RNA sequence: UAAGGUGAUAUGAACCGUUAUAACCGGCGAUUUCCGAAUGGGGAAACCCAGUGUGUUUCGACACACUAUCAUUAACUGAAUCCAUAGGUUAAUGAGGCGAACCGGGGGAACUGAAACAUCUAAGUACCCCGAGGAAAAGAAAUCAACCGAGAUUCCCCCAGU
RNA sequence: GGGUGACAGCCCCGUACACAAAAAUGCACAUGCUGUGAGCUCGAUGAGUAGGGCGGGACACGUGGUAUCCUGUCUGAAUAU
RNA sequence: UUGUAUAAUGGGUCAGCGACUUAUAUUCUGUAGCAAGGUUAACCGAAUAGGGGAGCCGAAGGGAAACCGAGUCUUAACUGGGCGUUAAGUUGCAGGGUAUAGACCCGAAACCCGGUGAUCUAGCCAUGGGCAGGUUGAAGGUUGGGUAACACUAACUGGAGGACCGAACCGACUAAUGUUGAAAAAUUAGCGGAUGACUUGUGGCUGGGGGUGAAAGGCCAAUCAAACCGGGAGAUAGCUGGU
RNA sequence: GGCGAGGCCGAAAGGCGUAGUCGAUGGGAAACAGGUUAAUAUUCCUGUACUUGGUGUUACUGCGAAGGGGGGACGGAGAAG
RNA sequence: CUUGACACUGAACAUAUGUUCUAACGUUGACCCGUAAUCCGGGUUGCGGACAGUGUCUGGUGGGUAGUUUGACUGGGGCGG
């Protein structure tokens, strides 16, 4: 899943950047605490 | 001889009266076929 | 309905 | 029941087919999991019983539409 | 519309009416006890027990009206929690139940036939459930055709027992 | 067509035919109000979808060399060039 | 039925009812029309008229088929051989047979589907009642003897027990009667339990491949190796009876 | 034990169940003797009583629950007064 | 009933395995609220934790249950042939 990092978070990217993660860790962990929104434009 | 049939208007009205036919969804479709029939009696109430 | 001595079994079975 | 609440899928009838082709009726049952989505246009957590298929289309859709759809249809969540 | 009439077994008594309020027939209204979806609570149907608000009393009491649940909308109120939400109260609108068949959908047998039986048939039949209507359903080509063309859906006769 | 003391065109009720509505209502018109919008130009062309893997079902078609439709599960495009 | 006076089946008798039908399709026969042709179906028509020739059957066959065609196929090809040319059809009406439908009529035991049943009986739950009368005498206790203290023992007391005898009540071991009974399970004379794993009244719960069962396939409304009621249903019946 | 607003669950029908609300076979106030009718009586009559609740005077006064406590409220057998 | 694959299902580290974490998920743990309530729902916390559980596919087992089969001749049938 392609998600826009809204932070930094050191494991896997910088702030506002579009990277793959899993689905699971981008519904459930980034979207509901920040962090990322997904790519929708 | 102890028969079949001993009487008591209380268990009869609770089990086949019009309440516990109007209570069960069933106990509707019969008071439906004995309408449809044109029964004088429908259940043992009357 | 039926005969006691029609329902029972020592007479009836009588000639196996 | 068991429908899932987002696409609507319900059980579904089939046959067990064997090796000797005896068909047996038996049921398809949808992937139904109960989910709590964090809505953020209201800061809330929503319980819905959805199916993986359905948190697909969630993951797809964005949850604000598919929530005003459930609305549309009427059901409460 | 009328010289007769007060339904029948069913006579009789008391009467009404004869030129138009007798009776009879039709349209519109009025009353419509109690049970029954039954709907104020309950119930062993045709019964028991109320709450609230007006009004009347001879101070004993009495009459009427409202009070079910669910859905939508709006107002007021309102937790854990600070806003908010969940919830509660009220008002308005709608639904519920019954009905022969036809119709759309969700489930769905078996005896039987195969000269036994298991794939197959019976058969998506019987039956159960849901929903709607005066009909329903389907419907305006991501359809067929064959190098020529036709032009939504539905129904009958052929194609073809091919 | 029925009745009348036995079988009636001319005894009675009727039938062909010609009429009749104070009141309510159905239908087809015509006409007011309310709600609704036509005509022309330009643009757009329905995405967890079509399709695919696995299991089933519907097509006269029993998986067969099996097209096509539906979907319980897992994926997944092109988008008027 | 090889064979019935048969002592093999059926029938007490009378009267009324009772069993080869109907629809569609196909072949054969008779008869009627037209004839290398015959005939329409749905529908239009107020129209048993008329229109409608969409189609169907026939006048051409051979071959698996392309294909050829009074020929064709086989084969590399037939002196050959197989099938054909060498005989008029079609549409009504009536009839025989067949096919699909219940298919000449009546008759199963059984299978499935939806319901009504625990007022009888099985078990459980709640809450009330019943058990005359008479025996036996456990633990424990008190006093006394006894012991270092127990232990042990005598008398008195006590009132245990799926204890004993025996009515109510519950049951059902034996015999006779009855067996178209007084009774679709009893009567009479004896018999077992009778303070308990007891019995009973009112009410509730468990449902059919299910319940309940101190277990007999027992009981579930005089029905149980799968209740009753309606439905699939006119199941099926190479079997019997009747016609 | 039944039904059961919300609710949890289930192809549909429906299954269970909280707040509630029903459900005696149980708990809750009070009447006895005599007489009478062809047929009723703890119901009628005679005599003598008892219970609960509403109203109104009198006197004193802290009353109030959907909440806390007590009570209602509980077995078998036996023995004697 | 059990086995595996994919899904719900995630993040670091070390050599598919192992260790560690919380945010999915479970809680028939504690407390608060709706609430007059041992159901249910929401909130905080604690304990587990990508395990468990469930869906589709799949191998094993499976008289727990179901549908049925179990030939004929025959000096009667079975046994023998
Ligand atoms: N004959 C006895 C017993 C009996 C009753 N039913 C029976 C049925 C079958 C045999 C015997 C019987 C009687 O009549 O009471
Ligand atoms: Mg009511
Ligand atoms: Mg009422
Ligand atoms: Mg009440
Ligand atoms: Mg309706
Ligand atoms: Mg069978
Ligand atoms: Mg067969
Ligand atoms: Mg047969
Ligand atoms: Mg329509
Ligand atoms: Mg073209
Ligand atoms: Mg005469
Ligand atoms: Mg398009
Ligand atoms: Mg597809
Ligand atoms: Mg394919
Ligand atoms: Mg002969
Ligand atoms: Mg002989
Ligand atoms: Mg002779
Ligand atoms: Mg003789
Ligand atoms: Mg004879
Ligand atoms: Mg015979
Ligand atoms: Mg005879
Ligand atoms: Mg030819
Ligand atoms: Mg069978
Ligand atoms: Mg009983
Ligand atoms: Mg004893
Ligand atoms: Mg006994
Ligand atoms: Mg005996
Ligand atoms: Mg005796
Ligand atoms: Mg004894
Ligand atoms: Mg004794
Ligand atoms: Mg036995
Ligand atoms: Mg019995
Ligand atoms: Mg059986
Ligand atoms: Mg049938
Ligand atoms: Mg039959
Ligand atoms: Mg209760
Ligand atoms: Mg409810
Ligand atoms: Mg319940
Ligand atoms: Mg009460
Ligand atoms: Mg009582
Ligand atoms: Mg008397
Ligand atoms: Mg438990
Ligand atoms: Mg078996
Ligand atoms: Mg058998
Ligand atoms: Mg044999
Ligand atoms: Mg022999």
């Amino acid at each position: 899943m392609q998600v826009i990092l809204l932070d930094k978070v050191a494991n896997l990217g910088s702030l506002g950047d579009q990277v793959n993660v899993k689905a699971g860790y981008a519904r459930n962990f980034l979207v509901p605490q920040g962090k990322a929104v997904p790519a929708t434009k | 001889m102890k028969r079949t049939f001993q009487p008591s208007v209380l268990k009869r009205n609770r089990s086949h009266g019009f309440r516990a036919r109007m209570a069960t969804k069933n106990g509707r479709q019969v008071l439906a076929r004995r309408r449809a029939k044109g029964r004088a009696r429908l259940t043992v109430s009357k | 309905t039926s005969k006691w001595f029609n329902i029972d079994n020592k007479i009836v079975d009588h000639r196996p | 029941s068991r429908v899932c609440q987002v696409t609507g899928k319900r059980p579904v009838t089939g046959n067990n087919r064997s090796h000797a082709l005896n068909a047996t009726k038996r049921r398809f049952l949808p992937n139904l999991h109960s989910h709590r989505f964090w809505v953020e246009s209201e800061k809330r957590f929503v319980t819905l019983r959805v199916s993986a298929k359905g948190m697909r289309v969630i993951d797809k859709k964005g949850i604000d539409t598919v929530l005003a759809e459930l609305r549309a249809r009427g059901e409460k969540y």
